[PDB]
């Protein structure tokens, strides 16, 4: 209704929209540390 | 067992011909799991 509205709204996304209207991927990465053994590290750099 | 938050499986399957009870001997057992699970444990449960 008048006060009533869809909680979610559209992109338009038009081919010629422009920059800052255009879609964009957004990946974020958090790291999550706690008191356990950790499983992710960085490349160990093997050499000869 | 589970020490420094790390679950341990160690294994051995030497053949045993006597069916009544564990023969004396001595046999020591490999690692074979070490992967970090990080899930406390206090009870046990076996599958049949």
């Amino acid at each position: 209704g008048f006060n009533c509205y869809f909680p979610l709204q559209s992109y338009g996304f038009q081919p010629t929209n422009g920059v800052g209207y255009q879609p964009y991927r957004v990946v974020v990465l958090s790291f999550e540390l706690l008191h356990a053994p950790a499983t992710v590290c960085g490349p160990k750099k093997s050499t000869n | 067992k589970n020490i420094d938050g790390y679950f341990k499986i160690y294994s051995k399957h030497t053949p045993i011909n006597l069916v009544r009870d564990l023969p004396q001997g001595f046999s020591a057992l490999e690692p074979l799991v070490d992967l970090p699970i990080g899930i406390n444990i206090t009870r046990f449960q076996t599958l049949l």
